[PDB]
RNA sequence: GAGCAUGUGGUUUAAUUCGAUGCAACGCGAAGAACCUUACCUGGUCUUGACAUCCACGGAAGUUUUCAGAGAUGAGAAUGUGCCUUCGGGAACCGUGAGACAGGUGCUGCAUGGCUGUCGUCAGCUCGUGUUGUGAAAUGUUGGGUUAAGUCCCGCAACGAGCGCAACC
RNA sequence: GUCAUCAUGGCCCUUACGACCAGGGCUACACACGUGCUACAAUGGCGCAUACAAAGAGAAGCGACCUCGCGAGAGCAAGCGGACCUCAUAAAGUGCGUCGUAGUCCGGAUUGGAGUCUGCAACUCGACUCCAUGAAGUCGGAAUCGCUAGUAAUCGUGGAUCAGAAUGC
RNA sequence: CCCUG
RNA sequence: CGGCACGUAGCGCAGCGGUAGCGCACCGUCAUGGGGUGUCGGGGGUCGGAGGUUCAAAUCCUCUCGUGCCGACCA
């Protein structure tokens, strides 16, 4: 178990919201299999 | 877009009904229940005997069942005990006296139902679907069908994403009503899901 | 008698759950040990360690005999219920009902003492929902989380009112501070401090790509804003000196060590009054700095624990709800987001997280 | 705008089942919710089981009842005891005993089949061979006229064909 | 879009998310939206008399005639598995009278009493009849929709679903 | 005028 | 410390014996695929607090506690 390095530095109001506004709890992008972000240049096995 | 059924649009033109009895409103509902029962039972124990069509008619308190199939020898067995026991069981099912005619069908891969049964058989036994589609294509062209289109749909080859592949040659005029478009579907219960197959065969203008 | 059967079954199940969460045999082991070194007499030759031993002894023995008498109560109420079903002795069945209610209330007092162990647990609370760095998806998730928490507060019976609500321009609300009033509100809601992980097919995205947004619920009790007491004449050091009559007043607070001078006015009394207001202002400033320093130290500790703030995970794509801290799971996402978190909050509160 | 019908969102409750929720959800699935209907809630019950098969055991199946309970159900009383049959039999059907299993309107339409909406009944979409370009590709399908239409004439490195258009209904 | 018509890979449950019964709910209500019906009237309301259709359904059904009831309906009881009998006398129209521009002889919501029918049962929660009451509404902002001919607009009728229960289709 | 990574 | 200027809706501001007003903002509907801008239509104020006169007080008076300004000079 290792400490997380938050990018807010010295937190003096609220660290939970600080870790939200840190990149750790960021919203994450999913690569669609088909649809909008659909095109794959090369396959997983090709 | 979605297509209209070729048979379903061509009943009144060129395709005969596969049930040609008459009924009033009183006997209609359990009549179709009886037809559904006989058809599922005969397809269940004629699944291995190359069945194509089941045409049934009620003349008067009785049932005539004509089975258009390609292997009447294995249908009738060893001097007809198979068709005799099927006759007695279907008489039990329909509650009326029964008699069965077996119609041998020339050119089984010119029949549309047997092409669907064949292609679903290779999709069960894991033969490569594209090869089997081609194999049906030169079957139709070698026996002289004027046109054929075969379509397969689903998780082809165990893919994670389902898709549809269809092959066509000759004329497949779905919009021409007088055309003999013998069309039929089937399903494959593969270990990776359900694979649908559809067959269109154009066999002449009228 | 069917509710009585279900009720005894419920008490048996919750007693087993309480034993599992409390680790009864381990506390019994320290109880036996504390009894042993109490039996050796040197422990009362040292005063303060006997103080600690008396405290831990009383706590351990009380928990142990409580769980033991609930075992005895469960078994003898079950046996006498079996008597009361067949013999149909109505007074003895009423005795069973009374003793069963007493046992249930006394185990309720035990689990009560465990779950509301906080000093601020009885007070009302300020509960805040804030969306993450995601966008409108996080905004919508914060808003409907606020809806769910309102539904939970109304179902519990806590009186709610929205102190502030910062909304998003498209949909949802960016942040919201809510006063939840009622007895034991902070104790009931104190396990909600942390992060919720939404995974769902986002409607705001054009392609229907699923989104993994985050929100935080932060609860803090309504502490009493105590009055700032005035300073003492002995605690002050008052000097007078010539301005640059010795009307200049230098007031020095000695126990902290802070001075304020004033020399602008001919009146020494005016100089002293301005110096005394400067004294009060600096004392208020230093008290605020001390409070902010303590808050920053607590934030240092909870930023150190960091990733542990991610407490809850809703996978709406696969339709599963997960508390990572207690590790518990369920599938009724619509009930969870309706506000049926009673099982989760009880699991967390018996965990002590 | 008004009143009412109906659907939806939100709210609330025990539940206000669930699905559809740009156009292409919103008198939609539902061509019709007082009970069943209905998958929701409360309360009362059961567990090889309401719905099938297998094995063993006791039997007809059925027909009138009585009591208690809201009913499911639990207990009790009368009548039938056949059907075909190597008096070996054996099964329509009633209960029991287990386990192999039945079961789910539980989750995933972002694993699918089938079926449908949509652009749009818009007039396009391509292929074979040939040719040009190193190549992705291009031609055919463009040009001038014409038509509801890639419908048609002629010209044209294109020549033909198919799904479309049209007709056959 | 549909794993809630069905089928189906995988996952979850198997004295329970499975099964049975009763009651309640799906019909609630500060509110917002969608689609409809009826109005705000004299090109009309009310009263009296009298013309002109098409299509469809009917056996656990359509149900004529006669009698009673103001009525919804009730009792008796033909024909019809139907170009035969019933649903079923269409309405708008036409002729006359009154109303004379008023919240009115418009509107018909709401509410009270009294009933009929289906269904075990109409309270939550049906439809219809009578009597009584007579609400908003005097043509509707930004905005917005349908329609090129037997069309829009208006006036009726039938059917599916269904024991009963349409302003919907 | 703009269109969450 | 002495004067003198103001306490008006969430905010900024008018009104200073009988009447509470304007703008931004909030809500609801349109317009947009959606947001903004825009369009339609609403609401919201012990008039800083207290008490005195007057038929009546936001307006007149007193005190009060806030904020601003001007002077707290010769020695
Ligand atoms: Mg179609
Ligand atoms: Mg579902
Ligand atoms: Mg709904
Ligand atoms: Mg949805
Ligand atoms: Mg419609
Ligand atoms: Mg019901
Ligand atoms: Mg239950
Ligand atoms: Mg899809
Ligand atoms: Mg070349
Ligand atoms: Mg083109
Ligand atoms: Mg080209
Ligand atoms: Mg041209
Ligand atoms: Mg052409
Ligand atoms: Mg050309
Ligand atoms: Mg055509
Ligand atoms: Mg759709
Ligand atoms: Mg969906
Ligand atoms: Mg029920
Ligand atoms: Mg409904
Ligand atoms: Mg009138
Ligand atoms: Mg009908
Ligand atoms: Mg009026
Ligand atoms: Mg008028
Ligand atoms: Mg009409
Ligand atoms: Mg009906
Ligand atoms: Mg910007
Ligand atoms: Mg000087």
């Amino acid at each position: 178990m290792s400490r997380y390095q938050h990018t807010k530095g010295q937190i003096k109001d609220n660290a939970i919201e600080a870790l939200l506004h840190d990149p750790l709890f960021r919203q994450r992008v999913e690569k669609n299999k088909k649809g909008k972000g659909s095109y794959m240049r090369k396959g997983k096995h090709g | 877009g979605q297509k209209v059924h070729p048979n379903g649009i061509r009943l009144g033109i060129v395709k005969p009904w596969n049930s040609t009895w008459f009924a009033n409103t009183k006997e209609f509902a359990d009549n179709l229940d009886s037809d559904f029962k006989v058809r599922q039972y005969l397809t269940k124990e004629l699944a291995k005997a190359s069945v194509s069509r089941i045409v049934i008619e009620r003349p008067a308190k009785s049932i005539r069942v004509t089975i258009h199939t390609a292997r009447p020898g294995i249908v009738i067995g060893k001097k007809g005990e198979d068709v005799e026991k099927l006759r007695k069981v279907v008489a039990d099912i329909a509650g009326v006296p029964a008699q069965i005619n077996i119609a041998e069908v020339r050119k089984p891969e010119l029949d549309a139902k047997l092409v669907a049964d064949s292609i679903t058989s290779q999709l069960e036994r894991r033969v490569m679907f594209r090869r089997a589609m081609k194999r049906a294509v030169q079957n139709a062209m070698r026996l002289g069908a004027k046109g054929i289109k075969v379509e397969v749909s689903g998780r082809l080859g165990g893919a994670e994403i389902a898709r549809t592949e269809w092959y066509r040659e000759g004329r497949v005029p779905l919009h021409t009503l007088r055309a003999d478009i013998d069309y039929n579907t089937s399903e494959a219960h593969t270990t990776y899901g359900v694979i649908g197959v559809k067959v269109w065969i154009f066999k002449g203008e009228i | 008698i069917n509710p009585v059967n279900n009720r005894i079954q419920d008490l048996t199940e919750r007693s087993d759950v309480l034993r599992g969460y409390l680790d009864y045999d381990a506390k019994k082991e320290r109880l036996e040990e504390v009894n042993a070194e109490l039996e050796q007499p040197d422990v009362w030759n040292e005063p303060e360690r006997a103080q600690a031993l008396g405290k831990e002894r009383s706590s351990l023995e009380a928990v142990v005999d409580t769980l033991d008498q609930m075992k005895q109560g469960l078994e003898d109420v079950s046996g006498l219920l079996e008597l009361a079903v067949e013999a149909d002795d109505e007074e003895t069945f009423n005795e069973a009902v009374a003793e069963l209610d007493a046992l249930e209330e006394k185990l309720a007092q035990l689990e009560f003492r465990r779950m509301f162990s906080g000093e601020y647990d009885s007070a009302d609370c300020y509960l805040d929902i804030q969306a993450g760095s995601g966008g409108t998806e996080a905004q919508d998730w914060a808003s409907m989380l606020e809806r769910m928490y309102l539904r939970w507060a109304e179902s519990r019976g806590f009186k709610t009112e929205i102190i502030e609500e910062s909304e998003g321009e498209v949909a949802g609300i960016k942040s919201v501070t809510i006063k939840i009033s009622g007895d034991y509100a902070y104790g009931w809601l104190r396990t909600e401090t942390g992060v919720h992980r939404l995974v769902r097919k986002s409607p705001f995205d054009s392609g229907g790509r699923r989104h993994t947004s985050f929100s935080s619920a932060f609860v803090y009790p309504e502490v009493d804003d105590d009055i700032d007491i005035e300073i003492n004449p002995a605690d002050l050091r008052i000097d007078v000196y010539r301005t640059s009559t010795e009307s200049a007043v230098r007031i020095t607070h000695i126990p902290t060590g802070i001075v304020t001078q004033c020399q602008n006015d001919r009146s020494q009394h005016k100089n002293k009054d301005q110096a005394m207001k400067q004294m009060k202002a600096k004392l208020y400033e230093l008290e605020m700095q001390k409070k902010n320093a303590e808050k920053q130290a607590m934030e240092d500790n909870k930023s150190d624990i960091g990733w542990g703030s991610q407490i809850r995970s809703y996978v709406l794509d696969d339709s599963r709800i997960k508390d990572l801290r207690t590790g518990v799971e369920t599938r009724n996402t619509q009930a969870v987001l309706d506000g049926s978190l009673d099982q989760f909050i009880e699991a967390s509160l018996k965990a002590g997280l």
